[PDB]
């Protein structure tokens, strides 16, 4: 009948998992309290809009993100769970890059935060790798025919972002002024940059 | 394995549910939500009960029609729970009798897994190679829609990891290799049917030999 099946509440085996396990001394005092504030307060995409911003502003960074991205990452303190092999992806005039997971949703945690329920959606797993220019055309992204769209296909242990192109009209913008234009999209690569009118 | 899981390239499914830079909301849209990553990462670093690996897998392993209608962090919670299970830490009736009602699990694995492959080759930038045309009944972290296809090395990586489709069962032959980012043209996977350029699929050696 393709019926589901007969479930508790979601918050109530969600809960009944972690009290099963707490029950037996099996997480530490504080242990998913603490995972929580990492999640919500260090793993954060304004860690990878001022990686962004500083090869922007900075040759020889640029060029040490785009070469050893774990090296680079690693002078910010920005190394962490599912962000411990980096890979940057320079966008170009000719060149669009764009990430996805389409097995699950494998992100790089840390400098761009967790993956948001749009990109973990079939429909981003489905679409993006087969029809990109479509997809980010209907997210409010068009990318020119003269442009390559390249899909990065999160599938091992490389843990991506996008460099995206530094926009015109942003000539001696501060790193902070940078890092603000920066967003999660940006580097997941289904955006790019917007300099206010 | 070649499950429902396997989404790219599958066609009929409707926009994305976003568009460019939309609020998204908090981190986490509900008390529980930060549960199943966080018991993952007691069971995988202070318990040492699996992998994560294994946590994907048996994410794969939910009855298709359960994964199809189930949202991502309520899969990792089944998936997490079903280890738990799996490994005897905990038992299904005291999940039911603390949930207070029925907390159905991912099926049980249909394959033991296989070993990290023997015999491997080191590739170098810009070498051509091929997906192996092989079938794994198990975990392998190689999307279907590369299978039997050729494409371009682009990046072989500094570092090495445990086979998948051996540490996903919890198997003792893991071993290590490295990973390859693998470029191929869009039209080599979908033919006429693709919008796109280039799609580059990150590779352990084990999946891939010489082209030609
Ligand atoms: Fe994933």
């Amino acid at each position: 009948e393709n019926a589901a099946p007969a479930q508790a509440p979601v918050s109530d085996r969600a809960w009944a998992l972690f009290r099963a396990l707490d029950g037996k001394g099996l997480v530490p005092d504080g242990y998913v309290e603490g995972w929580k504030k990492t999640f919500e307060e260090d793993f954060s995409p304004r860690r990878g809009a001022e990686l962004v911003a500083r090869a922007w502003t900075d040759p020889e960074f640029r060029q040490l993100l785009l070469t050893d991205g774990t090296a680079a990452v690693a002078q910010y303190g920005y190394l962490g769970p599912q962000g411990e092999y980096i890979v940057a992806v320079e966008d170009t005039p000719t060149l669009k890059n764009v990430i996805v997971c389409s097995l699950c949703a494998c992100t790089a945690w840390p400098i761009l935060g967790l993956p948001p329920t749009w990109y973990k959606s079939f429909e981003y797993r489905a679409r993006v790798v087969r029809e990109p220019r479509k997809v980010l055309s209907e997210m409010g992204t068009e990318i020119a025919s003269d442009i390559e769209i390249r899909v990065y296909d999160t599938t091992a242990e490389t843990r991506y972002m996008v460099l995206p192109q530094r926009p015109a009209g942003t000539e001696g913008w501060s790193q902070e002024q940078l890092q603000e234009i920066v967003t999660k999209d940006c580097l997941i690569g289904v955006a790019i940059p917007q300099v206010p009118t | 394995m070649d499950g429902v899981h396997d989404l790219a390239g599958v066609q009929g499914f409707g926009k994305v549910p976003h568009t460019v830079n939309a609020d998204i909301g908090p981190t986490f849209h509900a008390e529980w939500e930060h549960l199943p990553y966080s018991l993952m990462f007691a069971g995988v670093a202070e318990l040492g009960a699996f992998s994560v690996d294994e946590v994907r897998y048996v994410v794969e392993r939910m009855e298709p029609r359960h994964y199809m209608m189930t949202p991502y962090y309520e899969r990792y919670v089944i998936g997490v729970a079903t280890l738990m299970v799996e490994k005897g830490i905990l038992t299904q009736d005291e999940l039911e009798s603390l949930a207070g009602g029925p907390f159905p699990l991912s099926r049980p694995s249909e394959s033991e897994g296989r070993p990290a492959p023997v015999e491997t080759t080191t590739f170098e930038v810009g070498q051509r190679v091929r997906v192996r045309d092989e079938y794994v009944p198990g975990h392998i972290r190689m999307p279907a829609y590369c299978r039997g296809r050729v494409g371009t090395i682009s990046h072989r990586t500094t570092e090495k990891w445990p086979f998948p489709d051996a540490i996903g069962h919890g198997r003792n032959d893991a071993g290590e290799e490295p990973t390859y980012h693998v470029k191929f043209a869009a039209e080599e996977l979908f033919g006429s049917d693709t919008d796109g350029g280039s799609v580059v699929v990150d590779l352990f050696e084990g999946y891939l030999e010489p082209a030609a």
